[PDB]
RNA sequence: CCCCGGCGAGGGGAGUGAAAAAGAACCUGAAACCGUGUACGUACAAGCAGUGGGAGCACGCUUAGGCGUGUGACUGCGUAC
RNA sequence: ACGGGGCUAAACCAUGCACCGAAGCUGCGGCAGCGACGCUUAUGCGUUGUUGGGUAGGGGAGCGUUCUGUAAGCCUGCGAA
């Protein structure tokens, strides 16, 4: 019972070359250097997956501490004077209507002022 | 004419005859759904904060499919030290079409 | 009763252990011998 | 009409018959084997005498006409290498490569 | 719903004059940082320059507090060994008076080919006088 | 001996090419670390 | 059998054959490695070369839009096994 | 011999209220292990509590390859490996 190893250690060779396209030199032709790269890819990948909910609030919160800004307020008391009015909305909404919509922004803002004093 | 409401844990801003995609609900596919949670609404400078909730304010939308969405792959890696371990997943999903902001 | 239905009784066909196979099958790089010595080597270990 | 003429197992390097195949892609057959002739390399030899062959074929097998045809592709390729031995000091032995060639040469009016 | 991100474009760049005489240097280059940035404008995107231009007249008129205008002391090296090189504030205001405040903003701006791009609408002069009058800038009185 | 070398057939000892201390040119101030 | 070539090597036709990219350096014909063509990127820019975000361009779709594929300016993090 | 720019506070001491900040906690969706109680099981389902970083190493459950039987069967030149 003597088994050859051709056609399976191809297909477990060529399966790690297909997701090791698109890289530099032999990170996308020579196995030892692919296979060592498609790991590294996927630890970047499972520690970004938390840097990308960590980046985005990130985003939104200097979105909203500029168009705050500009209605006379910072952020630090946008932040307390709309939980004051038992205002619930998220900062991924509120970066947004910061955007789209600037006299409904500016209607949140009179609304935490309004908590404050 | 948009509005806010929270589903799933999350919150979307969403308009009439848009499709949106949620966590998973336990509806069937073609049946009406309705959002008695909204958080505001605004309509051509007339904006509705709610306090935490525009009473009298629901969104109605209909379940229109089901499904997984694409897979990710998750890589566990400690080197010098013989250890790899390797999983998969793909996350539920429920597609829904708004049908009515009524204020 | 056929030749292609017969099966053995649940619990008498326990597989053997397969040393150095790789990672996942937990018995990989070492067999489990551990890191070096007397014990760990072909033919080792101390008389009775 | 494409027409084909090769070259095969040429004796020199690829490297330095594309040195003279990239002088004369794109160009007329007519402006292409002036270049060749006053081109001081030996694989200008090579390629002038794959380029004629060409030239010939699309007038006889093909019934072109000599003053349309360009050279649209010219590629080499590397061949079989013969294997000698060098003896260098104190015993050693070096492997010798003596590389050879496939030259392609494409002519066609369109 | 994907976040906005402002496309490089269609970005809106405005163009202001500031008189620097008898502002703090530090203070001075916070905000001049923020405009060439673009922090705050709420199409902020951390990738794409959404600042402003902006014009300093006066720049060898403005103010450092302490015993700075003697003690503070720019440093840089030519390359060659034995190479290092110093000036005092006051030497810096009387050879090169622009380079004061242009070395103040260049350290409070990020690094990286986003952060000279961002350098480069920074317009320092030494006089009262700019030949910017085509541009119209807006008078931003901080 | 090296008896059956296929690469290099003629010959048989060859360490006075590659080891440092076996080569013509070797001095024993090289190995000072005594 | 005809043509180029040195009465060469090598090739292009023609013909045989189910097949000649089965042509004697001959079944199938993987990979390293080396080229030609096309799309996009690249000559003010610093590092394990990916990953997260992301503009523009090109080609497909299908629409009263924004999806698919390729490329990846710029930017957060990131010193192989 | 502040990480840098810079700072006369953007330093230090005392008091106070905000906010940022992790894979910690909470929310929503999913998988598995071990207990307890049950629409009743025939050994699987339902409810609930709790647990799931890991080297050496111990325990449990699987994938795939060649060969023998089932196979004088089944697929295949209308195209097998
Ligand atoms: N007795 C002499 C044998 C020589 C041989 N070719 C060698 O290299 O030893
Ligand atoms: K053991
Ligand atoms: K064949
Ligand atoms: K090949
Ligand atoms: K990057
Ligand atoms: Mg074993
Ligand atoms: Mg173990
Ligand atoms: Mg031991
Ligand atoms: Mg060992
Ligand atoms: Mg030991
Ligand atoms: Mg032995
Ligand atoms: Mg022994
Ligand atoms: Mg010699
Ligand atoms: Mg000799
Ligand atoms: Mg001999
Ligand atoms: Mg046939
Ligand atoms: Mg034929
Ligand atoms: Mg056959
Ligand atoms: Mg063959
Ligand atoms: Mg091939
Ligand atoms: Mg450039
Ligand atoms: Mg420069
Ligand atoms: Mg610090
Ligand atoms: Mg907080
Ligand atoms: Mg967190
Ligand atoms: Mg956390
Ligand atoms: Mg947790
Ligand atoms: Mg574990
Ligand atoms: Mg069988
Ligand atoms: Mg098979």
């Amino acid at each position: 019972a003597r088994v050859k190893r051709g056609v399976i250690a191809r297909a477990r060779h060529k399966k790690i070359l297909k997701q090791a396209k698109g890289y530099y030199g032999a990170r996308s032709r020579v196995y030892r250097v692919a296979f060592q790269a498609v790991i590294k890819a996927g630890q970047y990948a499972y520690r970004d997956r938390r840097q990308r909910k960590r980046q985005f609030r990130q985003l939104w919160i200097a979105r909203i501490n500029a168009a705050a800004r500009q209605n006379g307020i910072s952020y630090s008391k946008f932040i307390n004077g709309l939980k004051k009015a038992s205002v619930e909305i998220d900062r991924k909404i509120l970066a947004d209507i910061a955007v789209f919509d600037k006299v409904a922004f500016t209607a949140l803002v009179e609304k935490a002022k309004a908590a404050l004093a | 004419m948009y509005a806010v409401f929270q589903s799933g844990g999350k919150q979307h801003r969403v308009s009439e005859g848009q499709t949106v995609r949620l966590e998973k609900l336990d509806i069937a596919t073609g049946e009406t759904v309705e959002f008695a949670e909204v958080l505001m609404i605004a309509n051509g400078e007339e904006v509705k904060i709610g306090v935490p909730f525009v009473d009298g304010g629901v969104i109605k939308a209909e379940v229109v499919a089901h499904g997984r969405g694409e897979k990710v792959k998750i890589v566990k890696f400690r080197r010098r030290k013989h250890y790899r371990k390797q999983q998969g997943h793909r996350q539920w999903f429920t597609d829904v079409k708004i049908t009515g902001i009524s204020a | 009763m056929r030749l292609n239905t017969l099966s053995p009784a649940e619990g008498s066909k326990k597989a053997g252990k397969r040393l150095g196979r790789g990672i996942g099958s937990g018995l990989g790089k070492t067999g489990g011998r551990g890191h070096k010595g007397q014990k760990s080597r072909s033919g080792g270990g101390v008389r009775r | 009409m494409e027409t084909i003429a090769k070259h095969r197992h040429a004796r020199s390097s690829a490297q330095k018959v594309r040195l003279v195949a990239d002088l004369i892609r794109g160009k007329k057959v007519s402006q292409a084997l002036d270049i060749l002739t006053y081109t001081n390399k030996k694989a200008a030899v090579l390629v002038k005498k794959v380029l004629e062959s060409a030239i010939a074929n699309a007038e006889h097998n093909d019934g072109a006409d000599i003053d349309d045809l360009k050279v649209t592709k010219i590629f080499v390729d590397e061949g079989p290498s013969m294997k000698r031995i060098m003896p260098r000091a104190k015993g050693r032995a070096d492997r010798i490569l003596k590389r050879t060639s496939h030259i392609t040469v494409v002519v066609s009016d369109r | 719903m994907k976040t906005f991100t402002a496309k490089p474009e269609t970005v809106k760049r405005d163009w202001y004059v500031v008189d620097a005489t008898g502002k703090t240097l530090g203070r001075l280059a916070t905000e001049l940082a923020r405009r060439l940035r673009g922090k705050h404008k709420a199409e902020y995107t951390p990738h794409v320059d959404t600042g402003d231009y902006i014009i300093v007249l006066n720049a060898d008129k403005v103010a450092v507090t302490g015993n700075k205008r003697t003690d503070k002391v720019y440093y840089h090296h030519t390359g060659h060994i034995g190479g290092i090189k110093q000036a005092t504030f006051e030497e810096m205001i009387a050879r090169r008076p622009e380079r004061v405040i242009e070395i103040a903003v260049k350290g409070m701006l990020p690094k990286g080919p986003l952060g000279r791009a961002m350098f480069r609408k920074l317009k320092v002069y030494a006089g009262n006088e700019h030949n910017h009058a085509a541009q119209q800038p807006q008078v931003l009185d901080i | 001996m090296e008896n059956n070398s296929r690469t290099m057939p003629h010959i048989r000892r060859t360490t006075h090419i590659m080891k440092f201390a076996h080569r013509n040119s070797f001095d024993f101030h090289f190995f000072n670390a005594r």
